[PDB]
RNA sequence: ACUACCGAUUGGAUGGUUUAGUGAGGCCCUCGGAUCGGCCCCGCCGGGGUGCCCUGGCGGAGCGCUGAGAAG
RNA sequence: UGGUGACUCUAGAUAACCUCGGGCCGAUCGCACGCCGGCGGCGACGACCCAUUCGAACGUCUGCCCUAUCAACUUUCGAUGGUAGUCGCCGUGCCUACCAUGGUGACCACGGGUGACGGGGAAUCAGGGUUCGAUUCCGGAGAGGGAGCCUGAGAAACGGCUACCACAUCCAAGGAAGGCAGCAGGCGCGCAAAUUA
RNA sequence: AAACUGCGAAUGGCUCAUUAAAUCAGUUAUGGUUCCUUUGGUCGCUCGUACUUGGAUAACUGUGGUAAUUCU
């Protein structure tokens, strides 16, 4: 089958070398997992040593992290927007490692309002269901209101994350490798990485 | 053509040789496990489905 | 090959087993176990070639699977079970106890010991690691893992361990001035006190050992097994006390023994 | 920024660039913490690695390699590749029939970290063995000394 | 008469590098769904808490819900 | 906490995830039976993980015969390096995408040949050398030639399977089966080599 | 006896066609990986019908097909 041996290639001098043995099963390669967005369909593979690889063929849900504040949530993959390796994989919406994804932002906004009690990604009109005035504007005690005061003393996040919450969908990087794991975990983009990926995406157009 | 007929309620079975194409047209062009009333097989097979 | 090997040719066997050339084409091929293939004495060679209770391998099997032989207090019926350095062999039927320790020529001596000495053994500590929930473990030279050791016990130290239970009972540090026995290399079987350990980072350490007769020899750090604290060994030693005689004094001793008797 | 010259964002995997900090720390100084370590065999980690800004995953001091195995030397002969150089090791091979010697050489492609600047052709380089980093490179530059004739 | 060379016949066959094209068979993926079973519904019906429910065996249809699954 | 010469080591804490082609947390079997319905001693078989043993597999440095009537080769079809990934048990142009134009060579590359498997070793022997090593030990390779798989911890297995190529066995002509560079034995080849015990 | 289940059949034996920094030898590395088995450790560390669960399938019985097979 696919062989990932080093003896089929040329030498450092550029000369060709003759194989002294035929292809071995420890030199095998398997067809690539082009994981796409869709309802869950993964296939388990028996590999070297009787161990297990999980080959994800269709994934739609992972978990992703805010690392500035160390909070991760299980959320949904929405779309693929950038790939540093091949744009043909953006066109095919292929989930690989370090492909730039946009994901649903509802659990993160939920935790931010349940923790810091400030509105996030909200319009000027600010029409809220009464659960949101229950969460954002609860009735508290003296110690609790004080602790909330020093909690909102530093509860200011970047304007770019504000802009993405205004838009409604967060950018993230897939850090796991999904053809070997069956998972598409990752982390939410922030900081200089976020401005890098925004200017590269804008420079595509 | 021969027929190996089996009856599971008493677990008894028998081979019967039948050579008439008119009697076998009730079996032709159909698949395995397709239920057929074997009426044309004989006069004793009126209520027998196989 | 396409997989692991199951046969040992007799000329390719370890030389210290003292097998001959014409008995067969095969050697007994030790099982996997707590000792290396090249550093063990299999039970069939002990019961037949050395101790001579048996004349064939079939008689070895008949002895072993009547459940008479204990190795470190555990009954073994594998005839090729790899027994190695400091292992206690107990035959309760004949009332015999042995430790597998080396001659001055690098061969496992038939060393008979006292039944109270067969209660324990010594092990060289090969690794110290901390496992899950902060639990310290040591791994010895005979594949023993002990949880919760003394925090003072380090790698290259020697634990004195109780075969009835398997727990740490005493220990000896690696220090200059302690007694050691050489378990590999060209100085296999010699005994002496450690006088200098020189360190080579990224490489093998070299330990210098001085014999009780004043001879000095160096080995690697892998080949050193610390036996006793300072000068007195914590186990019984063979007839030679780790003193390697040269061929001249060995001939002289042989001639004096022939002259005295005969 | 002389750092982001690739199509993906270059960063050291061990350092975190998105810490949530106050305004006074923001106006204080905008310096990232840097990951570095010692190639510990009596080799000194250079200042250009500790205080530098480059990103090299194959650098001995700031990357993800370990130095274990052999330590050799060579003279720099070619420097036309990207973050790797080609050095030359000369030796004498003894032909024992004639009891004489012939001079032989081996070319060796080694990874040069960006923390070594002003590396010229003919300067003596000390390399240490690492894991395979490409098809033909296995050694990694650890020291540079200049040629004795050069001032 | 013998020995030894050249040789028109693209002579016929065969092989090794290659240009172009076809390509068995396995493996992977996307379909497919012959068959096989369960749940729901009903019929033949046994008991109780005293017709509400369920207990167990058989049969009936429902591309209703599904699970395994061969050829291709 | 503990370790190394050096960790992005080991251990700890937090936030979660945990795959339906699914990760552990025992519906298993024998022998002696005994204490206050409940408590039990030997074992056998399984078992995620950690260590060990037996390995294997990829790398480091140095080392090989003849040939210039082989002097430039590699590079579109990966050649040398970088960045991101894919695949892989893992390191890696192993492969893909985009870049840089690199890498080797009269210290003999590249090509070709060998009546070339490599060593331990053998003949000779003052010494240096010269010739031999298919062959019982060690390592490699192959099972007519190629290629591709399944199962399994482990094989690209051939006293396994699936094709094609070359041969070839039976047949009622529809079909079916094949692999002695295993032990014997036969034919062929030859100057050249044993018994179907 | 048979048959299901488990294990082994990847060892051994043969040959030297290939193969020229390849193989192999000495030396180092896995801090860059897998490992049935043996040996040791772990196996109430999880806060959420059990005094024992469900459907089959061989061997066996019985009827067969083909010139032919360790076919079924």
């Amino acid at each position: 089958g696919i062989s990932r041996d080093n003896w089929h290639k040329r030498r450092k001098t550029g000369g060709k070398r003759k194989p002294y043995h035929k292809k071995r099963k420890y030199e095998l390669g398997r067809p690539a997992a082009n994981t796409k967005i869709g309802p869950r369909r993964i296939h388990t593979v028996r590999v070297r040593g009787g161990n297990k690889k999980y080959r994800a063929l269709r994934l739609d849900v992972g978990n992703f992290s805010w690392g500035s504040e160390c909070c991760t949530r299980k959320t949904r993959i929405i779309d693929v927007v950038y790939n540093a390796s091949n744009n043909e994989l953006v066109r095919t919406k292929t989930l690989v490692k370090n492909c730039i994804v946009l994901i649903d932002s509802t659990p993160y906004r939920q935790w931010y309002e349940s923790h810091y009690a400030l509105p996030l990604g909200r319009k000027k009109g600010a029409k809220l269901t009464p659960e949101e005035e229950e969460i954002l504007n609860k009735k508290r005690s003296k110690k609790i209101q004080k602790k909330y005061d020093e909690r909102k003393k530093n509860a200011k996040i970047s304007s770019l994350l504000e802009e993405q919450f205004q838009q409604g969908k967060l950018l993230a990087c897939i850090a796991s490798r999904p053809g070997q794991c069956g998972r598409a975990d990752g982390y939410v983009l922030e900081g200089k990485e976020l401005e890098f990926y925004l200017r590269k995406i804008k420079a595509r157009k | 053509m021969k027929l190996n007929i089996s009856f599971p309620a008493t677990g008894c079975q028998k081979l019967i040789e039948v050579d008439d194409e008119r009697k076998l047209r009730t079996f032709y062009e159909k698949r395995m496990a397709t239920e057929v009333a074997a009426d044309a097989l004989g006069e004793e097979w009126k209520g027998y489905v196989v | 090959a396409r997989g692991p090997k199951k046969h040992l040719k007799r000329v390719a066997a370890p030389k210290h087993w003292m097998l001959d050339k014409l008995t067969g084409v095969f050697a007994p091929r030790p099982s996997t176990g707590p000792h290396k293939l090249r550093e063990c004495l299999p039970l069939i060679i002990f019961l037949r070639n050395r101790l001579k209770y048996a004349l064939t391998g079939d008689e070895v099997k008949k002895i072993c699977m009547q459940r008479f032989i204990k190795i470190d207090g555990k009954v073994r019926t594998d005839i090729t079970y790899p027994a190695g350095f400091m292992d206690v062999i107990s035959i309760d039927k004949t009332g015999e106890n042995f430790r597998l320790i080396y001659d001055t020529k690098g061969r496992f001596a038939v060393h008979r010991i006292t039944p109270e000495e067969a209660k324990y053994k010594l092990c060289k500590v090969r690794k110290i690691f901390v496992g899950t929930k902060g639990i310290p473990h040591l791994v010895t030279h005979d594949a023993r893992t002990i949880r919760y050791p003394d925090p003072l016990i380090k790698v290259n130290d020697t634990i004195q361990i109780d075969l009835e239970t398997g727990k740490i009972t005493d220990f000896i540090k690696f220090d200059t001035g302690n007694l050691c026995m050489v378990t590999g290399g060209a100085n296999l079987g010699r005994i002496g006190v450690i006088t200098n350990r020189e360190r080579h980072p990224g490489s093998f350490d070299v330990v210098h050992v001085k014999d009780a007769n004043g001879n000095s020899f160096a080995t690697r750090l892998s080949n050193i097994f610390v036996i006793g604290k300072g000068n007195k060994p914590w186990i019984s030693l063979p007839r030679g006390k780790g003193i390697r005689l040269t061929i001249a004094e060995e001939r002289d001793k042989r001639l004096a023994a022939k002259q005295s008797s005969g | 920024a002389d750092i982001q010259t690739e199509r993906a964002y270059q960063k050291q995997p061990t350092i975190f660039q998105n810490k949530k900090r106050v305004l006074l720390g923001e106006t204080g100084k905008e310096k990232l913490p840097r990951y570095y370590k010692n190639i510990g065999l009596g080799f000194k980690t250079p200042k250009e690695a500790i205080e530098g800004t480059y990103i090299d995953k194959k650098c001995p001091f700031t990357g993800n390699v370990s130095i274990r195995g052999r330590i050799l030397s060579g003279v720099v002969t070619k420097m036309k590749m990207q973050r790797t150089i080609v050095i030359r090791r000369d030796y004498l091979h003894y032909i024992r029939k004639y009891n004489r010697f012939e001079k032989r050489h081996k070319n060796m492609s080694v990874h040069l970290s960006p923390c070594f600047r002003d590396v010229q052709i003919g300067d003596i380089v000390t390399v240490g063995e690492c894991r395979p980093l490409s098809k033909t490179v296995r050694f990694n530059v650890l020291k540079v000394t200049k040629a004795a004739g050069t001032k």
